[PDB]
């Protein structure tokens, strides 16, 4: 008849590898985050009035604090230095670029990571947001309005970390 | 109601800044707050009547004077970069009655006055791809390389200020966030219909108001005096 | 005494409800004003409640007061974009000639994008930098900040004619806008 | 693979 | 705010349906989920599962903790129910469409709350139960979910596919159409 939801989110933020790591845990009830731990703060702080009992109750337990503070190393650092460095970080997938027509369209698909640099030296082109296929591949659609018999278009240049040299497919 | 003076002020470390507040509400109580981007309304000084001055929450560095019921001054004997904030004067009939705030005075105290620079304003005409796809035309304005953060941007279409379709960044961004006291940059968007942008009789002007050196102050450096000034950039509608 | 105004930042989709909850220390408090401050303006009073009331609904606002729990709240039903502003708590007692504010809550009402159409465009130089534009993206989409130096990206912005927008410009010659917005 | 644990909420 | 972000321990649970899920994510992509029925970890990419071991019981332990917290938070808030939201679906293919070639059709559904949905693929108003696999309920910053369904298809001669979505927040299902060639 009526529905109730709770969400808990453990979040690890890495910048420059493991140089700076930030642990943020979020307790959420029906889209409302009520209590969160933030490694910048060092303790539990209530986010809404719902969170006040938990933040007060968990801070009184030095063990909850000790364990939670330690999760920046036992969960954030450990997962990055081991599992992620051995899997997600090493993953390189070279893109597949192809030019079609309808306004010429240059489709760059199935690549990883996100950093890419698709270009035609001609401006007046609309590019879509980086599309996240949930199969650990991305795709970008760069689309330029084309007129007839305007010579042979130079290239649809594509720049990616997986590629040592750009693809530069000609029209 | 409540009238503050001045509305914008730039000073150097060690100067004297006197913030004036005149209320005409026949209220006995007047208050001086400051509001920093680190949000909150922190109370500096206040007064419950003429000839009275009370220390608020953060009195250090500030002094107040209540010569009459109508006026309540805030005096910075020795200005400090920490004093850079937005100051609000408020009056009230009783401590348990509504506060009437003035329109706020933005203060910028700077370590070195030779680091002041006016903004360079540029207008970028809409893209052809946006016009043909969305049938709408987004102009973009850029105010770049200015210091301090004292800047007010407005859009003017055909000599009248427009608000519909205007979007300005809430806060200017540092050009070098790592460098101390870096220059700032501000972007604003004005979106109109493609037909409106294609009319050559429509005149678009992005106006940026900058606050810098006062009239009493002097510059005497290599470049031109970066006094408080308006820098604007224009664009005309284009059928092509 | 002091007030805590807990929902520091409140992000709400338009048409949905929103509420700010505050608490006060001094049980002798008898005046609880609520101030709303729109961007670039001063705080203005919008509603208050006194210790001889529990509930008060006027001008589309509702404020409650639990004197036993020393907690009091403001409720904004069916929010609209005009509600986004800084909202401040306060409490007053007869033995203090001042009020004690909360630290504020920035209410953010996200507009409903009926037919989004995200894309990136590049504007005309108009005689020294290259500026690009990311518009018509849905409210959820968050523009990621530019980790690349000498590339400037401004945060999201909503304009009513309602369309989101984000501007990214750079001085570097090797600058392309197909993926300048790394989101 | 490391995990973050879920605390039990205050009960009354 | 950082160069990389990892979601480790994201737990969801619903009281009326007695339904929850446990997932791990890195940089916005799903690492794995824990099948509560089979009590096993299902990695989104099988190759990564051979390198990293995550015992499923840890996931079930976080589920049991939120299952208990839900009873506590449902009383703490005055029985505030979940607000059904309107999901915005979108259809697009994985790789560029080539007439007669194999390609995968994706039905991106965003802004899902509660995480109960029925994503069905129809071929010219014909029920298709083959070649469809959907991801788990991925998470967003506003604490709504987004779920993706995949359909391998051979585009030709206007097949007229469309993606049907059933949600509590939708009085009538939303169908997004797509065709090429
Ligand atoms: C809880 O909700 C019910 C129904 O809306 C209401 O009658 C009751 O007063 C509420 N209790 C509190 C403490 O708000
Ligand atoms: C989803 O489909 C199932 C059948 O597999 C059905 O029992 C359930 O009621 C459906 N739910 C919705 C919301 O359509």
């Amino acid at each position: 008849e009526r529905h109730f939801v709770v969400q808990f989110k453990g979040e690890c933020y890495y910048t420059n590898g493991t140089q700076r790591i930030r642990l943020v845990t979020r307790y959420i009830y029906n889209r409302e985050e009520y209590v969160r731990y933030d490694s910048d703060v060092g303790e539990y702080r209530a986010v809404t009035e719902l969170g006040r009992p938990d933040a007060e109750y968990w801070n009184s337990q030095p063990e909850i604090l000790e364990r939670t503070r330690a999760e920046v190393d036992t969960a954030c650092r450990h997962n990055y230095e081991g599992p992620e460095t051995s899997t997600s970080l090493r993953r390189l997938e070279q893109p597949n670029v192809a030019i079609s027509l309808s306004t010429l369209v240059c489709s760059v698909t199935d690549f990883y990571p996100a950093k890419i640099k698709v270009r035609w030296e001609t401006v007046g082109v609309s590019s879509t947001q980086l599309i996240r296929n949930g199969d650990w591949t991305f795709q970008v659609l760069v689309m330029l309005e084309m007129t007839p018999h305007q010579g042979e278009v130079y290239t649809c240049h594509v720049e990616h970390p997986s590629l040592k040299s750009p693809i530069t497919v000609e029209w | 109601a409540v009238t503050q003076s001045p509305r914008n002020k730039v000073a150097v470390t060690g100067g004297k800044v006197t913030l004036s507040c005149n209320q005409t509400n026949n209220h006995n109580n007047m208050y001086w707050y400051r509001q920093d981007t680190g949000h909150g309304l922190r109370l500096i000084h206040y007064s419950y009547g003429a000839g009275s001055t009370e220390k608020g929450d953060i009195p250090d560095g500030y002094k107040a004077s209540r010569p009459s019921q109508e006026n309540f001054s805030l005096i910075l004997e020795l200005a400090t970069p920490s004093q850079t904030s937005v100051y609000f004067c408020a009056s009230g009939g009783q401590s348990n009655e509504r506060l009437f705030f003035g329109h706020g005075t933005k203060l910028s105290v700077l370590e070195d006055l030779n680091k002041v620079f006016p903004p360079e304003v540029a207008v970028f005409e809409p893209s052809e791809a946006e016009i043909s796809h969305t049938q709408k035309a987004t102009l973009v304005c850029l105010a770049t390389g200015f210091f301090p953060d004292h800047v007010e941007l407005s859009w003017w279409v055909n000599g009248k200020e427009v608000h519909s379709g205007v979007c300005t960044d809430p806060q200017p961004l540092k050009e070098q966030p790592a460098l101390n006291d870096s220059r700032y940059a501000l972007s604003s968007r004005l979106r109109v219909s493609a037909t409106f942008w294609q009319n050559p009789r429509n005149h678009f002007r992005c106006q940026v108001q900058f606050y810098g050196l006062s009239e009493n102050d002097e510059w005497t450096q290599d470049r031109a005096k970066p006094v408080t000034q308006i820098v604007s950039a224009e664009a005309w509608g284009r059928a092509d | 005494e002091q007030v805590e105004q807990l929902p520091s930042i409140l992000r709400v989709q338009e048409g949905s409800s929103a509420s700010i909850n505050c608490t006060y220390e001094n049980s002798a408090s008898n005046y609880f004003p609520w101030y709303k401050q729109e961007p670039g303006e001063n705080p203005k009073l919008i509603i208050d409640i006194r210790s001889n009331m529990e509930r008060k609904q006027t001008q589309g606002l509702i404020v409650l007061l639990d004197k036993k729990a020393k907690r009091f709240s403001l409720h904004i039903t069916d929010t609209q974009p005009g509600d986004s502003a800084m909202y401040f708590c306060a409490a007053s007692d007869d033995n203090n000639n001042r009020i004690f504010f909360g630290d504020g809550t920035q209410l953010v009402v996200k507009p409903n994008i009926q037919n989004p159409d995200p894309a990136v465009y590049q504007l005309r130089d108009s005689k020294d930098k290259s500026v690009c534009l990311f518009t018509d993206f849905d409210s959820q989409t968050n523009v990621s900040q530019s980790k690349d130096s000498d590339v400037y990206i401004t945060d999201k912005c909503v304009l009513d004619m309602k369309s989101n927008s984000a501007v990214a410009w750079s001085n570097k010659s090797d600058f392309a806008c197909a993926n300048a917005f790394n989101n | 693979e490391g995990r973050v644990r879920v605390n039990s909420a205050y009960q009354s | 705010e950082a160069d990389h972000v990892g979601f480790y321990g994201t737990t969801v649970y619903q009281s009326p349906g007695d339904i929850g899920q446990y997932t791990h994510e890195f940089d916005g992509d799903e690492l794995f989920y824990v099948d509560l029925d089979k009590k096993k970890t299902v990695w989104r990419l099988p190759e990564f599962g051979q390198l990293i071991l995550f015992e499923p019981q840890g996931g079930l332990q976080n589920i049991a903790a939120e299952k208990h917290n839900l009873g506590i938070l449902t009383k703490r808030s005055n029985f505030t129910p979940a607000t059904n939201e309107a999901p915005q679906a979108t259809v697009f293919p994985k790789s560029p469409v080539l007439l007669g070639q194999p390609n995968t059709l994706i039905c991106f559904v965003d802004n899902i709350f509660p995480p109960v949905i029925n994503i069905t693929w129809l071929r010219n108003s014909k029920s298709v139960t083959d070649g469809v696999y959907e991801t788990s309920f991925l998470v967003n910053r506003d604490h709504s979910f987004h779920k993706l369904s995949y359909l391998t298809f051979i585009p030709s001669d206007d097949d007229i596919y469309d993606c049907k979505v059933e949600h509590w927040g939708l009085e009538e299902p939303v169908l997004k159409h797509w065709t090429s060639g």
